[PDB]
C-alpha cells in the first residue's frame, strides 16, 4: 500500500488545458477552467496578449477556440472564453489565505509544449514581490518544478483545490533552479470575476501614499513591528483621508490578516474591485488603530467639465472645469451656458445627449460666455 | 502498465560519477514520445532529478520495484530542470527477454500504417475519441490484414488498456517478440470491435556498408549475385557509380554470388576492395577504400 | 510525416 | 503559329516602341483578350491573330474526372509537383465515400469540400488494395 | 521613492 | 539577475 | 533542444 | 533575363 497523487490528479487534470496563440509570433502556455457551463479559462496575460487566434486544447485531445474576455497586464491575469463549449470540467477554488509555508503543492501545466505535465513541491514562501517594480505581486513561491509554457498553469493543494496560478520563475540559465512563483487563488478570483461583470479590471485606490517599513524605521519612530506599511501623505478628499488615517501611520493588518510588505498589500488591494470595504490595522504612537474603508475611483458630465441644468429649459451650465482637461482645451470655462449645439436648440442634458449620441465629427456649441453670445468648437 | 500520472517515483543512478545518488519525485506524465522522432518512445516523464550519468539508472516505485530505466532529460543548459524521461519496465523486460534467448532483437512486423489521430480528424471522421492511431494503410497478405483490420479505423485499445499516442503504440509494439499475440480495440463506424492479432517476420545491408551506405542491396534468384534494385543519386554509394541492374561475382578475386558469400571475405578487412559488377554484357570493375 | 506500423 | 527567331513589330497595327511596352500593353488586357500582331521572320511581315490564356471539375492542383453509374470520381496520372501530389496520391484512384458520407459524383464531392473540412481524410480503392488517405 | 497605494 | 516566465 | 543523459 | 509576354 503506497500513497499517491493519481487519485487527486484523476479528478483535476480535466480542468487544466494547453493554450496556443498565433512580425507575428506563435505562443505556448497553460490555462485553467473556472466555469464549466460558460467555458471560462484563466491564464497569464503574457501568453494571450497580441493574440490573433486563441486555441485551447483540453486534457483529452479536444481542441477548441477561444476569444478574449478581459486582460490585466499589471497583475498578469487574463481571461478567455471557450467558443461552443460542451462537457467541460471546472476546477474548484481554494482560499489562498489558508496557505502556510510548508504545505504541499502540485503544479499542472504544459511545459515546453510536451503535454499536460504534473510536478510536486511545497510552499517555499509567501508574499514574495519586488521582481517587477511597477507590478502588483503577492506571489506564492514553490519549489515545484515549473518551466517555459507552464505559465498560467494550476497550482493546487493535495486536495486538488486551486490555490494559485503559476506565473514566473527565477532562473539564470532559462531552466528551473528550484524557485518558482505563483499568483494566489484569491487574487485570481478577484481579477477573473471582475472581467466577467465589467470586462476590465476596475481597481480604484484608497488614498495612502507611503513606503516600506524597515527595521531601521522601527527604532527611529518607536514602532513595534519591523515589516509593514508606512504612510507618507494621505491624498486629500480620498477615502484614506476621510477614514482618519494620518501621516506617520503604520499598517500592520488587512482585514485581520497581517501584512508582509507594503508591496504585497499594494497588490492584494490592487485586485479588489471599486468600492470594496475593508478594515486595516494601523499603528500610531505604538497603539492599535482599527479603521474601516471603501475604495474609490482614480450622463451629467463631460470629458473635463461638469455640466448641470439651470432654469427651465434655458440650458446646461458648466460649473467647473479643471485646467489642462480636454474640455478646458476646447475653451469651455467657468460659468458657460449652452443653449444650442449644431443648430439644435438645447435645454436639458437629455436633448444634449441625443445630439451627442449621434457621435458627430464636430461640435459647435452655442454657449453664452457671460453676457455675450459665442460659439465653441470641439472635435 | 499500471502506472498513473500521480504516483511517486524514486530514481537511482550515478550523476557526474559522484556515485550512487537517490532522488525522489512523481510520475509527471505518461507515454511521452517525439523528442527524437525515429526511435520507439513511450517515455515515462518524472520530475525526479536526473543528470549526466544517470542513464541506465533505475526508476522504481515506493516498494522498490522497477518501473523504468531513465534514458533522457530535457536540459537547455545540461542540468536537470524538472524533466526526466524513463523507458517503462514492460518495454525493458521485453527487450531483456529478446537479448537473452536470441542475442539480438527479432524486429516484429504487423502489416499496417497510420499517423497520430488529432482532435481535428475525429470531428469530420465522426470518431468518438480524440487520441488514437488512424490506420491509413492496411498492408495486404500481412498478419495484420488477416485479422480483418479495416481501412479508416482508429486503434484505441491494447490489452484493454487505452493508448496515449500512435508513436507510443508504435513504440509499445516494436518492443515485442516475433511470435507474440495481442488484442486491439477498434472503432470502425461506432462499434468497438476488438480483434486478436499476431506479428509476422519483417537482414539489413547497411551493416555491410560501414560508412559508405548509399542504397539497398539484397539477394538475387538462386544466388546469382547480390541485388541493386536500389537507384540512389548523390549518396555515399553514388560517386562510385553503382547504378541499377548490375551485380556480379565480387571483389579481390572472390566468388560472390549471394549476400553471405560476400560477407565471408569483405570482413577479412582488406586495404582496398574492388567489385566486379557487370551491366548488360559489359564486365566492369569498381574500387573502394 | 508518413508513419509505418 | 509563332516560332522562335521572329521579331514582333506591331500590335493591332500600332508600331511598338519596346518589349517592355508590349509586356505592359498586354499585361492590362483581360484573359481571353483577342489581339493581332505584326511579325518579322526572315524579312516577311506576317499578321497573326491571338487570344490570351490563363497562367470534370478539379480541386487544389488536381483533376477530378467522373466515373460511370454514379459510383464516384476517378483519375490517374496526377502531376508530381502539386500540393495534391505530396499528399501521397499515385496514378490510378477511384471515389466512393467522404467523411462518413457517401460521395458518388463531383456534386457530392463539392458538397463535402463546400463545408471547409480542415480534415479532408477521404479515400477509396486506390490501386488494388483499400487504404485510407488524408490532407490538410 | 514613494509609490501611491 | 532579472527573469520572467 | 533535448539532451540525453 | 528573359521575361514572358
Amino acid at each position: 500500500q503506497m500513497p499517491s497523487l493519481a487519485p487527486m490528479l484523476e479528478k483535476v487534470m480535466p480542468s487544466v488545458v494547453s493554450i496556443n496563440v498565433e512580425q507575428k509570433f506563435m505562443a505556448l502556455g497553460s490555462g485553467v477552467i473556472i466555469d464549466a457551463d460558460k467555458g471560462y479559462v484563466v491564464t497569464n496575460n503574457h501568453v494571450v496578449d497580441n493574440a490573433t487566434v486563441i486555441k485551447v486544447q483540453l486534457s483529452d485531445g479536444r481542441k477548441f477556440d477561444a476569444k478574449m474576455v478581459g486582460k490585466d497586464p499589471r497583475s498578469d491575469i487574463a481571461l478567455i472564453q471557450i467558443q461552443n463549449p460542451k462537457n467541460l470540467t471546472a476546477i474548484k477554488m481554494a482560499d489562498s489565505d489558508a496557505l502556510r509555508v510548508g504545505d504541499y503543492t502540485v503544479a499542472i501545466g504544459n511545459p515546453f509544449g510536451l503535454g499536460e505535465t504534473v510536478t510536486s513541491g511545497i510552499v517555499s514562501a509567501l508574499g514574495r514581490s519586488g521582481l517587477n517594480a511597477e507590478n502588483y505581486e503577492n506571489f506564492i513561491q514553490t519549489d515545484a518544478a515549473i518551466n517555459r509554457g507552464n505559465a498560467g498553469g494550476a497550482l493546487v493543494n493535495l486536495n486538488g483545490e486551486l490555490i494559485g496560478i503559476n506565473t514566473a520563475i527565477l532562473a539564470p540559465d532559462g531552466g528551473n533552479i528550484g524557485i518558482g512563483f505563483a499568483i494566489p487563488s484569491n487574487m485570481v478570483k478577484n481579477l477573473t470575476s471582475q472581467m466577467v461583470e465589467y470586462g476590465q479590471v476596475k481597481r480604484g485606490e484608497l488614498g495612502i501614499m507611503g513606503t516600506e517599513l524597515n527595521s531601521e524605521l522601527a527604532k527611529a519612530m518607536k514602532v513595534d513591528a519591523q515589516r509593514g506599511a508606512f504612510v507618507s501623505q494621505v491624498l486629500p478628499n480620498s477615502s484614506a483621508a476621510k477614514a482618519g488615517i494620518k501621516a506617520g501611520d503604520v499598517i500592520t493588518s488587512l482585514n485581520g490578516k497581517p501584512i508582509s510588505s507594503f508591496a504585497a498589500l499594494r497588490a492584494q488591494v490592487g485586485t479588489m474591485p471599486v468600492g470594496s470595504k475593508l478594515t486595516l490595522g494601523l499603528l500610531r504612537d505604538g497603539k492599535q488603530v482599527n479603521v474601516n474603508l471603501e475604495l474609490q475611483q482614480s450622463f451629467n458630465g463631460i470629458e473635463g467639465a461638469e455640466m448641470s441644468n439651470k432654469g427651465k429649459d434655458q440650458g446646461v451650465v458648466v460649473n467647473n472645469v479643471k485646467t489642462g482637461t480636454p474640455a478646458a482645451q476646447i475653451g469651455l470655462k467657468k460659468g458657460d451656458v449652452i443653449i444650442g449645439a449644431n443648430q439644435q436648440a438645447v435645454k436639458n442634458i437629455a436633448e444634449l445627449r441625443k445630439v451627442l449620441d449621434s457621435k458627430p465629427s464636430v461640435l459647435a456649441l452655442n454657449i453664452q460666455r457671460g453676457d455675450s453670445t459665442i460659439y465653441l468648437l470641439m472635435q | 502498465d499500471a502506472l498513473r500520472v500521480g504516483d511517486y517515483t524514486v530514481a537511482i543512478g550515478n550523476p557526474f560519477g559522484l556515485g550512487e545518488t537517490v532522488t525522489s519525485g512523481i510520475v509527471s506524465a505518461l507515454g511521452r514520445s517525439g523528442l527524437n522522432a525515429e526511435n520507439y518512445e513511450n517515455f515515462i516523464q518524472t520530475d525526479a532529478a536526473i543528470n549526466r550519468g544517470n542513464a541506465g539508472g533505475a526508476l522504481v516505485n515506493l516498494n522498490g520495484e522497477l518501473i523504468g530505466i531513465n534514458t533522457a532529460i530535457l536540459a537547455p543548459d545540461g542540468g536537470n530542470i524538472g524533466i526526466g524521461f524513463a523507458i517503462p519496465s514492460n518495454m525493458v523486460k521485453n527487450l531483456t527477454s529478446q537479448m537473452v534467448e536470441y542475442g539480438q532483437v527479432k524486429r516484429g512486423e504487423l502489416g499496417i500504417m497510420g499517423t497520430e489521430l488529432n482532435s481535428e480528424l475525429a470531428k469530420a471522421m465522426k470518431v468518438d475519441a480524440q487520441r488514437g492511431a488512424f490506420v491509413s494503410q492496411v498492408l495486404p497478405n500481412s498478419s495484420a490484414a488477416k485479422a480483418g483490420i479495416k481501412a479508416g479505423d482508429v486503434i484505441t485499445s491494447l490489452n484493454g488498456k487505452p493508448i496515449s499516442s500512435f508513436a507510443a503504440l508504435r513504440a509499445q509494439v516494436g518492443t515485442m517478440p516475433v511470435g507474440s499475440k495481442l488484442t486491439l480495440g477498434l472503432l470502425r463506424d461506432g462499434k468497438q470491435v476488438n480483434v486478436n492479432l499476431e506479428l509476422q517476420q519483417s537482414v539489413d545491408s547497411s551493416s555491410i556498408f560501414n560508412g559508405i551506405e548509399g542504397a539497398e542491396m539484397s539477394n538475387k534468384g538462386k544466388d546469382q549475385g547480390v541485388v541493386v534494385n536500389n537507384v540512389k543519386t548523390g549518396t555515399p554509394a553514388a560517386q562510385i557509380g553503382l547504378k541499377k541492374g548490375d551485380v556480379i561475382i565480387g571483389a579481390n578475386q572472390q566468388a560472390v554470388k549471394n549476400i553471405a558469400e560476400l560477407r565471408k571475405v569483405l570482413d577479412s578487412k582488406p586495404s582496398v576492395l574492388a567489385l566486379n559488377i557487370q551491366r548488360g554484357d559489359s564486365t566492369i570493375y569498381l574500387l573502394m577504400q | 510525416c508518413y508513419r509505418k506500423l
